[PDB]
């Protein structure tokens, strides 16, 4: 049983919720600069 | 018991998704020495 | 009936913790 | 006990449960006693003697190969219980057995 | 101007919240609240649990005849073992209560919550611009809680062997652990005892040395604590005076001249001690027991001359033959 | 603080009533009975195998 | 002591200390896992206490009977052999640890088994009670 | 979920599924047969399985909820079927013939009971096994637990002449062997093999706490299966 | 139970009572274990000694072994608390 | 905002009121103790 | 004889308002003393 | 038995309990959330929420 | 079972020092308030 899933209705939230969170995160990331930097971390937000 | 299981799966997925996509959101920049 | 006393004491301890956290004396720097 | 005259499937334990063979929480025939927590064990010396309902009593009384007897007799003594000074057995044993499992 | 997710991340990682949430707190707060809720309601009103799996339930809640001391959330059934036992894996809710499912729920949520607490301590160390090794210090009690709640059940193959969520249950766990593993003779537990005793010794020593050499800043009619103002620049006590007193107490380099090295030692001794005792419990989960010195002294003929280890062995045998009544049908305890 | 009296009364009146405290009491009995013979040799405690408390004995 | 019975008639043999030490070592190496303390971890109804060895057919309270049991083990009644289940030089292919034991090794093991009932009495075969 | 369905599956896909304690019944494609008995060949009953459903306890008869998980079915019960007093009686001698299970009355209380048909001397109607024959008899239910002090109160055993006599029945753990009656009917009988299938109705007593609590009667109505072959 | 008068013969004395004792008590008598005692325990309930000598399937050599131990052997009323534990009885040392 | 509430007023209780309250409570306890106990 | 838990009623109903009055009086007296 | 708020809970619908019984004497296999215990816990949670709201205001 | 008059012990030993601390705190706060 993959991920403890025995009913196919359980897959709907497990896949769906990360999609919506990724949509919000993708709006955030599209707001960003997104070019390479030479440093230990990116100070641009 | 299935309704409780799907509610718990939804809640765990929601909070783990928030955790995962929050630490992907340039968490290293969120420090007082930035800029 | 002592279960009620135990619950009352535990709830009072938790209320003391709650008030000590959220209604604490706010720390401020003095002008010394 | 099956070979030396003792009906293992009807022997009631001290608490009314199975002393030798009992019923698993999923409904299979498993070994009784305190080893009921280890009913998920798969071993090459016991799988030929295991049906879809757990341990098959007929295959237990009929289909035992001697090498399985040797394996089970060997494994029951060198249990993974030892000490830091390499003393075998439980912590309440005397200093005569020198074994800690790899 | 910013995106909604950016504002959400700014609120989550905000230093203006009364209690810092952070991303580790996103995982920590609901897990800890779930564990706290289930623990409170199961400690007050939960039916007895068949911990040994032999259909002889043990009462642990206040409504079933327990006080604060004897009350506990009983570990799960030995029939369950270390099988995953949520509510939905039971036929009914009362079957879940009978087999000790609440113990698994509380333990899993509590371990996730304390991992989140470690991460959250790191996170608010990072947001404040301070050094992030308080979480390393907190890993030691987390290691001990994990050893007694998850690793020992993993080693012994049953969640019934984890430490009960109570006081008398904790004492029972200690006694059975001593009977079956002889933890007192285990050098890692001895290192842990040295860690806690030394931590108490060093806490009292540092507190007494600081309180002894406080710089006079108050009058006789007020507490000496008001001589220190929150946020002052100068030091509130004479470090040289305490160093001189402690150097003349034992010998002149038994003290730490450096306050930073002294505080590193303070944070190092008990953390390492608890790490070692937690790892000792983790190793005894897989039956790597403590030192066995039974019958180590014999006479010229070979008669056993007892030692203190043999009297300790007698006590361990007394605890061994009485623990888990009617759950042993075989001579050895393998 | 060896015992809670009400717990012992309820365990005596109800054989099915059991807490971890009662198990601790039984473990203490085991310690005493299996330890006193060699721990206090001046008393010359001779305990037969039938008076020694055992988990399988009951 | 170092004096154990040899024959069933009543003949006794005086054991050398080297024999006693070697028998103790071989008994702790080859028999300890099932005969720690003079008991049997796999069949607790029988043990290595002198009363169990003497009240048997044949009686195993001498050197030669113990050596014969290590060569041809039988049941407690004696009619049925247990060479498949019990280690023996007949079944050295079944139990690989027996292939190094010679007749002097069995002599030393039997001497150690007979010597222990006279050594810290009531502890040999008494189980965990006499610890 | 017949015997062919039992033998077709391996243990890898039955573990953790609950399909093992199902009391496999015969199908209608193999039913409609009969089993006869000769006057010279000895016969025995093997693989007698019983799966109880709808546990009811009188305390009127109120339905209960099961506390244990899948440890309530009996399987593999063997015993000789022996001619006695005109008919032929089934003597129970082996197999998993006991199940220590706990059920909860709808008031919060738990009543453990031992579902058993031990020492059964049941005889069944007619001299053949077909669709309609019923097997009934009386079994002997052993106590839930097996085999002098109130060590809690040393001052209770000082009262003089009457010491710890109030707490005597709880101290006196008495092994009590209650009796019960089992009535099973055979709905379908396989003719090729000695297999029969049907339902069973059981009435027995619950735990006595070794003679400390009143035994409540338990009513069990499930399904039954068994094989009749050579002895 | 608290009170049970018929328990010096469960291995506590020389005379051994059948159908109430474990198989471990037949190890005191040579030649009575693990054979013979199995026949006693399997068909447990006996009225007296002669019922054991007749209903048991004892071979002539086993009958001689029985003849060696007449006086330290008896058959009293059966107690179900000890009938259920005549093979294991929980004793292991 | 979160700060000085203008409606903050001090609360007084002089010694006469303290003694009257103590007398009232103790006399009420004396009166009603016989009825609570029975 | 005499019903129990009435000791709790009598003693708590005596103490709590007495506690309230004593606290009020001490608070008022200390405010007056700080006014000086 | 001196029940005071139980009559008012039973007056307008709440008659079952999580213990499996009803005040009419019948047995309830599936009580649902709105039992006596459910109402009591809902009131406790409502009290906590109103307490927090009072703190905020 | 549970001994009576221990309710009185627990509740009074909980209340009285709590009463003392509450009175001290309120007195100190009012003295500070009148110091202003
Ligand atoms: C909450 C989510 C957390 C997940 C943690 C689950 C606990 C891990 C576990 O129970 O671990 C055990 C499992 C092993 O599972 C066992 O696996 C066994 C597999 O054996 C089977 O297969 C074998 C094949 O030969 C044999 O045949 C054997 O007989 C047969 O049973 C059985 O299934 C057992 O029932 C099953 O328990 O490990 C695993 O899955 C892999 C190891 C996981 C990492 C181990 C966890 C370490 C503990 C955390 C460390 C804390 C340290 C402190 C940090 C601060
Ligand atoms: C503060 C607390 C700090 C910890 C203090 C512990 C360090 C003390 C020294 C170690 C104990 C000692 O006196 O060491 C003595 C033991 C030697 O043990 C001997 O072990 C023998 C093992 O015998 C076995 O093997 C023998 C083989 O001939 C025989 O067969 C015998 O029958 C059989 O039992 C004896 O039985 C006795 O146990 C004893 O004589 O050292 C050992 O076991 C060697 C391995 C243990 C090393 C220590 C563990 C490491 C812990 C480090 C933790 C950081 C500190
Ligand atoms: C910090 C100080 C640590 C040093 C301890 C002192 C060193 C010398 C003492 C010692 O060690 O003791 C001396 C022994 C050599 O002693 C021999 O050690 C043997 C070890 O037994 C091994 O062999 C036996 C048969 O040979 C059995 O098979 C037994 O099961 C098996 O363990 C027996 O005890 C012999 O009787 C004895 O003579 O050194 C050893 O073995 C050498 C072991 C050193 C390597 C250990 C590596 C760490 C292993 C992983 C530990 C996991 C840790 C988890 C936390 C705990
Ligand atoms: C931070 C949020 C959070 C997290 C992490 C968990 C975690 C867990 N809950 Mg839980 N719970 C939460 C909030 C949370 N809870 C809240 C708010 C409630 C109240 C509604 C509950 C109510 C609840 C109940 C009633 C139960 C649980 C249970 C569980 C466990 C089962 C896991 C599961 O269902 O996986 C589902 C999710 C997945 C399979 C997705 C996994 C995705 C990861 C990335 C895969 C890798 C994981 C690997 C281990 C690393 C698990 C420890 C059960 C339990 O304790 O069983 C013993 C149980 O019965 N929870
Ligand atoms: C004077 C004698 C003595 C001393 C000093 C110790 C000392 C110790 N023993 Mg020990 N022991 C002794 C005698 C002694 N023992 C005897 C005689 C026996 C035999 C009966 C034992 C048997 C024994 C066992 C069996 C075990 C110990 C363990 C321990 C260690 C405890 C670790 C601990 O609690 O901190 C670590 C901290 C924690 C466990 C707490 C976790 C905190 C979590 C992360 C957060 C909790 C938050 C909480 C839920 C909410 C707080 C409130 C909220 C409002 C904020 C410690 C070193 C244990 C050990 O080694 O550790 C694994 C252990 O398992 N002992
Ligand atoms: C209008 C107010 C009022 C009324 C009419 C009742 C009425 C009753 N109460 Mg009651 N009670 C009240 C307020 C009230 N209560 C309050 C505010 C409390 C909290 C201090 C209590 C605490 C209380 C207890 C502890 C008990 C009663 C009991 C009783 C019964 C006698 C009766 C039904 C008794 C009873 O029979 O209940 C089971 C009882 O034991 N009451
Ligand atoms: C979501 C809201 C909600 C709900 C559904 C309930 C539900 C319930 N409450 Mg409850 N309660 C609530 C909020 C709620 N409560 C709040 C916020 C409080 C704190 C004040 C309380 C305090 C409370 C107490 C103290 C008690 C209950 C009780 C009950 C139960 C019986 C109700 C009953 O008989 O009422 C009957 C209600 C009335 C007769 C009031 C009628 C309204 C008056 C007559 C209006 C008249 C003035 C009006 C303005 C007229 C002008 C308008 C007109 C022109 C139309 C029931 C389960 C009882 C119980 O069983 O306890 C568990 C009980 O004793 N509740
Ligand atoms: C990677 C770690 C970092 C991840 C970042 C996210 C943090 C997530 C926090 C963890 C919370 C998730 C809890 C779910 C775990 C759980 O028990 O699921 C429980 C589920 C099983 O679920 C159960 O499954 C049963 C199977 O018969 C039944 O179906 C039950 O109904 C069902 O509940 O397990 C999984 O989904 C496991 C997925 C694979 C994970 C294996 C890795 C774990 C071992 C390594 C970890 C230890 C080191
Ligand atoms: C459980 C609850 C039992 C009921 C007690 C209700 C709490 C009393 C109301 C709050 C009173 C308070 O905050 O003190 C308020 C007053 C203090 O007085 C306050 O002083 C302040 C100084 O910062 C300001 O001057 C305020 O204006 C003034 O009201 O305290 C009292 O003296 C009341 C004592 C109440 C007695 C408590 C014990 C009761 C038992
Ligand atoms: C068998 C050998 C191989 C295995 C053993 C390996 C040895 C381990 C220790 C060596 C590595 C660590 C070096 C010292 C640590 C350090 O941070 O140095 C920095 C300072 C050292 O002196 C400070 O040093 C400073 C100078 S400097 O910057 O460090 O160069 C100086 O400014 C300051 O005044 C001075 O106090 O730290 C300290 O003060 C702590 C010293 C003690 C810490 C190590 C000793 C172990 C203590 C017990 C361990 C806990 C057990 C508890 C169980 C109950
Ligand atoms: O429960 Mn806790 O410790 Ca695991 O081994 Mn077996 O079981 Mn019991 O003994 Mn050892
Ligand atoms: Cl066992």
């Amino acid at each position: 049983e993959a991920l403890g899933i025995d009913d196919t209705r359980l897959i709907v939230p497990v896949i769906l919720i990360p999609v919506i969170t990724f949509i919000l995160y993708a709006g955030f990331a599209s707001e960003q600069d997104n070019e390479d930097f030479f440093d230990t971390y990116d100070q641009r937000r | 018991m299935f309704t409780l299981k799907i509610v718990v799966y939804t809640t765990v997925t929601f909070f783990v998704s928030l955790f995962t996509f929050g630490f992907l959101s340039n968490d290293a920049s969120r420090n007082p020495n930035r800029k | 009936m002592e279960t009620l006393v135990y619950v009352f004491l535990l709830a009072g301890t938790l209320g003391v913790i709650f008030f000590a956290v959220f209604f604490r004396d706010p720390p401020r720097i003095a002008k010394k | 006990d099956q070979r030396l005259g003792a009906n293992v499937s009807s022997a009631q334990g001290p608490t009314g449960l199975g002393k030798y063979l009992m019923r698993s929480p999923s409904g299979e025939i498993i070994l009784g006693g305190e080893t009921q927590r280890f009913w998920d064990l798969r071993a090459p010396w016991i799988e030929p003697l295991r049906g879809p309902n757990g341990l098959d009593l007929n295959k237990i009384k009929n289909d035992i190969q001697p090498w399985q007897e040797r394996r089970a007799a060997e494994y029951m003594t060198h249990a993974p219980l030892g000490s830091l000074n390499s003393v075998g057995g439980v912590a309440t044993e005397i200093n005569s057995v020198n074994y800690v499992s790899p | 101007s910013a995106s909604a997710w950016e504002r959400f991340c700014s609120w989550i990682t905000s230093t203006d919240n009364r209690l810092y949430i952070g991303w580790f707190g996103v995982l920590m707060i609901p897990t800890l609240l779930t564990a706290t809720t289930v623990y409170i309601i199961a400690f007050v009103a939960a039916p007895p649990v068949d911990i040994d799996g032999i259909r002889e339930p043990v009462a642990g809640s206040l409504l079933y005849g327990n006080n604060i001391i004897t009350g506990a959330v009983i570990p799960s059934s030995a029939s369950i073992g270390i099988h995953f036992y949520p509510i939905w894996e039971a036929a009914s809710l009362d079957e879940w209560l009978y087999n000790g499912g609440p113990y698994q729920l509380i333990v899993d949520h509590f371990l996730l919550g304390v991992c989140g607490w470690i991460g959250r301590e790191w996170e608010f160390s990072y947001r404040l611009g301070m050094r992030p090794w308080i979480s390393v210090a907190f890993t030691a009690p987390v290691a001990a809680a994990s050893a007694v709640f998850l690793v020992y059940p993993i080693g012994q193959g049953s969640f019934s062997d984890g430490m009960p969520l109570g006081i008398s249950g904790t004492f029972n766990f200690m006694l059975v652990f001593q009977a079956e593993h002889n933890i007192l003779m285990h050098p890692f537990h001895q290192l842990g005892v040295a860690g806690v005793f030394g931590g108490s010794l060093f806490s009292a020593m540092h507190g007494s040395l600081v309180t002894s050499s406080l710089i006079r800043e108050t009058t006789e009619n007020e507490s000496a604590n008001y001589g220190y103002k929150f946020g002052q620049e100068e030091e509130t006590y004479n470090i040289v005076a305490a160093h001189g007193y402690f150097g003349r107490l034992i010998f002149q380099y038994a003290s730490f001249n450096n306050s930073r090295a002294l505080h590193f030692f303070l944070g190092l001794w008990p953390v390492v001690g608890i790490w070692f005792t937690a790892l000792g419990v983790m190793t005894m989960a897989f039956n790597l027991n403590g030192f066995n010195f039974n019958q180590s002294v014999v006479d010229s003929q070979g008669r056993v001359i007892n030692t203190w280890a043999d009297i300790l062995n007698r006590a361990n045998l007394g605890m061994e033959v009485m623990h888990e009544r009617n759950a042993h049908n075989f001579p050895l305890d393998l | 603080a060896y015992d809670f009296v009400s717990q012992e009364l309820r365990a005596a009146e109800d054989p099915e009533f059991e807490t971890f405290y009662t198990k601790n009491i039984l473990l203490n009995e085991g310690i005493r009975s299996w330890m006193a013979a060699q721990d206090q040799p001046h008393e010359n405690f001779i305990f037969p195998e039938e008076v020694l408390p055992r988990g399988n004995a009951l | 002591t170092r004096t154990v019975p040899l024959d069933s008639s009543g003949t006794t043999v005086i054991l050398t200390p080297e024999q006693v030490k070697r028998g103790k070592r071989l008994f702790n190496s080859s028999c300890g896992n099932c005969h720690v303390g003079g008991i049997t971890k796999t069949n607790p109804n029988l043990g290595l206490e002198p009363d169990a060895l003497s009240l048997a057919t044949p009686a195993r309270d001498n050197i030669d009977a113990l050596v014969d049991y290590m060569k041809n083990p039988t049941t407690y009644d004696g009619l049925e052999s247990i060479a498949e289940l019990h280690p023996s030089v007949k079944s050295a292919d079944i139990f690989p640890k027996m292939r190094s034991l010679s007749d002097e090794d069995l002599f030393a093991i039997g001497g150690h088994i007979l010597l222990q009932p006279k050594l810290s009495s009531e502890k040999w075969g008494g189980g965990k009670i006499y610890y | 979920i017949t015997t062919e369905d039992i033998r077709g599956l391996t243990y890898s896909q039955v573990k953790g599924t609950g399909l093992a304690n199902r009391c496999p019944e015969v199908s209608e494609q193999n039913a409609g047969g009969t089993i006869k008995f000769a006057d010279d060949k000895k016969y025995k009953v093997t693989e007698l399985c019983l799966e109880p459903k709808s546990f009811q306890i009188e305390e009127e008869f109120v339905d209960t909820k099961l506390m244990t998980r899948a440890t309530y079915s009996l399987t593999g019960i063997e015993g000789p079927i022996v001619f006695k007093d005109g008919g032929l009686t089934f003597l129970e001698k082996g197999g998993i013939d006991y199940a220590a299970t706990t059920v909860q009355l709808p008031g919060g209380e738990r009543v453990p009971f031992l579902f058993t048909i031990k020492e059964l001397e049941g005889k069944f109607s007619s001299s053949q096994v077909s669709a309609g024959t019923e097997l009934g008899g009386n079994f002997k239910t052993p106590s839930y637990r097996t085999g002098d002090m109130a060590v809690a109160l040393p001052g209770l055993e000082a009262d003089g002449g009457e010491g710890q006599d109030e707490l005597f029945a709880e101290t006196n753990k008495v092994f009590q062997v209650t009796d019960g009656s089992i009535e099973m009917a055979f709905n379908r009988v396989d003719g090729t093999n000695g297999e029969f299938s049907g339902v069973f109705v059981s009435e027995q007593l619950s735990d006595t706490d070794m003679g400390s609590k009143a035994p409540k009667k338990v009513l069990l109505k499930g399904i039954v299966f068994g094989k009749i072959e050579e002895q | 139970n608290v009170e049970y008068p018929n328990v010096p013969y469960l291995g506590g004395s020389d005379i051994i009572d059948v159908n109430n004792a474990n198989v471990r008590v037949y190890t005191r008598l040579p030649g009575m274990y693990p054979a013979i005692a199995k026949k006693i325990i399997k068909r447990a309930p006996y009225k007296d000694i002669n019922e054991m000598l007749e209903k048991g399937d004892f071979t002539a050599a086993e009958k001689d072994i029985l003849d060696k131990y007449l006086p330290n052997l008896t058959a009293l009323e059966p107690a179900p608390e000890y009938v259920i534990d005549n093979i294991n009885n929980g004793l292991y040392r | 905002m979160s700060g000085p509430n203008p409606n903050k007023q001090p609360v007084e209780l002089n010694r006469t009121s303290l003694f009257w309250g103590l007398l009232l409570i103790f006399v009420l306890a004396v009166l009603f103790s016989s009825y609570f106990f029975n | 004889n005499v019903s129990v838990a009435a000791y709790l009623a009598v003693l708590l109903g005596t103490f709590i308002p007495v506690v309230f009055l004593l606290t009020l009086y001490i608070q008022s007296e200390s405010r007056k003393a700080a006014e000086t | 038995q001196g029940m005071f708020v139980m009559p008012f809970m039973a007056r307008i619908g709440v008659t079952d309990s999580w213990g499996g019984w009803s005040v009419t004497g019948e047995s309830v296999a599936n009580p649902g959330f709105w039992s006596f215990e459910g109402v009591a816990l809902a009131h406790i949670g409502l009290s906590g929420l109103l307490f927090l709201a009072a703190v905020w205001h």
